[PDB]
């Protein structure tokens, strides 16, 4: 049921860095457990993953630096609402 | 780069009278402009900072105004010590500083004619082998004058030098001294010498023949 | 109190270099910017360079790009200036000014004169300017001296009224020429004896000459 | 003197958060008022590093050239030396704000986002969460001469999206680019040749251009509004910006043809200040797309009341519109016809507290046509909507083969009336406007007409687009005092 999002402006896409967004009522412990579960399932498949940041106050979720190959795996994770591929912002 | 244009180059006024000096910036400088006063034989002194603020220990007759490009400096009542040179200053990127060209505040009084005197080379100087003719222009106003040396009704070729005194402390007048320097050989083979003075009223040549 | 003491003024040979100092006192030397600004007589303010006593960071006017160098010694609260390959146009009064970062120049030096000339020290030759209605003027010519200044007094300073001692002029030889004139009533020309007292301190030349028709 | 961009600014605990490049806090224009937070999150990493943010801090709170002279600002670094950032790095800055909102005491928070990337689901969601916490977010529309709905945080419905205008109040052009436009833009503001703080020296000024300068201008106005009235909600503040804007000063020929109706003709201003009055604004739905059962839905912002619903199609192949209750509010639903290119749903969003607007529907009568009115106590008719199922055909009237819909709002303080103007052979449009002091609540076309493309409100003017006299029908309301 989890969806994937990326920049429609192809030159601004930043694959390799993803924002895993969880469902609204998700507790911080469930966010940290999901990031641990993601690191465990990726290491068992030979992939190195790095949790760059864990979002607490604004929205439940975390920032992960991993291969795009793990997206099908990460979208199947529980409590996940959507995953968004990082993209560039520019001074106007 | 920013260019600060001051107007006028020279301001001639009387004591007690009001003075207004303009500084125009070629770009927007906000209100970050400074004014300086420079008296002769002295270093400039901070007068107005941030275009309107009086510096510490400067009288209330000095006032500044403006923001953006047009800036003005106002002296309500001219004290005799207020007659000096004024500079506007601003900061920039490259160069890091910009100074204005300067505005000289001058004392104005009635038109005075010069008491024109001529001096021939002294005989003791004639033994040295160089002649010097001196033309005096005592106590006049304004400072604008012209001296044309006339050796036997001919012109001043460019063998002359002059100097002007500062405006007098008492009568606010000027005085000039021009020196026609000629060789001993050229002084001998000529007879009549004169200096023509251009000032207000009429032309006044003063001659002498040895 | 804040004082900026300058030193190193005098004569520089053409092609030579000026070496000036600016001794600071009364404040934290490293917390304020410092400039060297010069001024030719009659002309305006020309900046030479800037230094940050804290960092050592400098800025120079493009006209003096290769020729000028500014350094400092924080232990001595001293600012230094060096300007190589000088020409006669470099003859000016040089100042050191304190920069209150982003505001103004709050403190200045006294002003240091630097004269660029190859001439040597020479005493002047004093020549009278003899008089000839109601008031008549007389003077004396002070010619061929180096360097400036000369002081002229009349009747050992008893004669001050109507005195006009003119600024000197630099002539073709590289020497200076000056004249000092007094205006007196024509009646007292025979009764009163008029002498000009010339003093050229760089050469210890004191000359008194009488003025007579 | 006073720069051109400050001509429409009348000078009579608010924090302005800046998410941009690094700033030179020592600049005389902003020193002592602009705080540098310890926040920094930039990708792919001196006076050029500070150039963008320093100018914008100067645009907002500059002593000489600022809008809100002396406003308190707090800067975060989300853009590198080349003015480049990431959505991820921007989220962390926004979370930092939410954390700072809870630590520091209560007060109005303005978040200035003078950046743009493509549409981001997470970035718009972050802007929503902050706006739900009472934060006023002011963003740049973008400098791509494109639809701002395709850019984030410009596309976030809860933020104030600002377009850029020049000294002649014309949209900014920069080569093949310029200001963005569209229905996601709230208003425009001075964004070309803007004098502000230069990071080259502590008293230097530089002229810069962009939607960043235009957004910073609006953040300045918002801070001045919140200094005078710190209890203004975002809905009240958005309505005031629109109400205070200069109208019809932009030549719409600069915008692509399909964007002229969607782009608001508003340039930011702060006029001299002055009881309760009716403020309305127009919202445009997304295009429905080609499907006989396709639907365009236009809704109002939280704290706003929907008073009317209209529809529009560039081809004219449409089946009208209808108002329906979803949640506790009314929504504008437009219907597409079979073989239609798609329709737009147009809503009229007003500030009318506790109005509890209800929809009253009469089915098609197939008699001489359909009629419905507001009968409740203290209720006024604010809008007339009509839709039909057929492929080819204080009271609301419709076609006998169509359903008629009436918006009945509980408002004893309002007095409403109807203004009409009909044209027999119309030259592409029929216009009717409310008088001075009156607020347009509803725009509709009179039925039984030949071929109408649709109807939409442009400020206090009812505009009916044409291919019996074609009549533009305006419902004008105002407070009794
Ligand atoms: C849970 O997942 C979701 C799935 C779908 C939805 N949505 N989303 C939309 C939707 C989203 N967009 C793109 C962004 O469309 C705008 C951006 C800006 C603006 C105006 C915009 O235009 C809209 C926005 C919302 C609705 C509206 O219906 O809420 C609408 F009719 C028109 C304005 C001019 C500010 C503004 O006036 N702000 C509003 N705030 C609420 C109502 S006006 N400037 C900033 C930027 N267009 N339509 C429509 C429906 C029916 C819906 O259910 C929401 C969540």
């Amino acid at each position: 049921t989890a969806t994937f999002h990326r920049c429609a402006k192809d030159p601004w896409r930043l694959p390799g860095t993803y924002v895993v967004v969880l469902k609204e009522e998700t507790h911080l412990s469930q966010s940290e457990r999901t990031a641990r579960r993601l690191q465990a399932q990726a290491a068992r498949r030979g992939y190195l993953t790095k949790i760059l940041h864990v979002f607490h106050g604004l929205l439940p979720g975390f920032l992960v630096k991993m291969s795009g190959d793990l997206l099908e795996l990460a979208l199947k994770l529980p409590h996940v609402d959507y995953i968004e591929e990082d993209s560039s912002v520019f001074a106007q | 780069e920013i260019v600060l244009t001051q107007s006028p180059a020279t301001l001639s006024l009387s004591p007690g009278e009001r003075a207004t000096i303009t500084c125009r910036a070629s770009q927007y400088v906000g209100s970050y402009l400074n004014w300086y006063q420079q008296k002769p034989g002295q270093a400039p002194r901070l007068l107005i900072y941030d275009a309107s603020n009086r510096a510490t220990g400067i009288p209330a007759r000095f006032s500044g105004s403006g923001s953006g490009t047009d800036f003005t400096l106002t002296i309500s009542s001219l004290e005799p010590e207020d007659f000096a040179v004024y500079y506007c200053q601003v900061w920039d990127s490259s160069p890091p500083v910009v100074f204005g060209g300067g505005t000289k505040v001058e004392i104005k009084r009635t038109v005075a004619a010069p008491s024109v005197f001529i001096f021939p080379p002294s005989d003791e100087q004639l033994k040295s082998g160089t002649a010097s003719v001196v033309c005096l222009l005592n106590n006049f106003y304004p400072r604008e004058a012209k001296v044309q040396w006339k050796v036997d009704n001919a012109l001043q070729s460019g063998n002359s030098q002059e100097s002007v005194t500062e405006q007098d402390s008492k009568d606010s007048t000027y005085s000039l001294s021009s020196t026609l320097t000629l060789s001993k050989a050229d002084y001998e083979k000529h007879k009549v010498y004169a200096c023509e003075v251009t000032h207000q009223g009429l032309s006044s040549p003063v001659t002498k023949s040895f | 109190e804040v004082q900026l003491l300058e030193s190193g003024g005098g004569l520089v040979q053409p092609g030579g270099s000026l070496r000036l100092s600016c001794k600071a006192s009364g404040y934290t030397f490293s917390s304020y910017g410092m400039y060297w600004v010069r001024q030719a007589p009659g002309k305006g303010l020309e900046w030479i360079g800037w230094i940050d006593p804290g960092s050592g960071g400098t800025k120079y006017n493009e006209k003096f790009k290769g020729k000028a160098t500014i350094s400092r010694d924080n232990s001595k609260n001293t600012l230094y200036l060096q300007m190589n390959s000088l020409r006669a146009e470099d003859t000016a009064v040089y100042y050191c000014a304190r920069e209150r970062y982003g505001y103004y120049f709050d403190y200045w030096g006294q002003g240091t004169l630097v004269t660029v000339s190859s001439a040597s020290t020479k005493g002047p030759s004093v020549f009278p300017l003899a008089p000839s209605g109601g008031t008549a003027a007389l003077g004396c010519l002070v010619k061929d001296y180096f360097p400036e200044p000369v002081t002229v007094s009349w009747n050992s300073g008893a004669l001050t009224s109507g005195v006009h001692t003119f600024p000197a002029v630099l002539q073709s030889s590289g020497l200076y020429s000056l004249s000092s004139v007094v205006t007196v009533p024509s009646s007292s020309l025979g009764t009163q004896t008029y002498i000009c007292n010339v003093n050229h301190k760089p050469s210890n030349t004191k000359v008194d000459k009488k003025v007579e028709p």
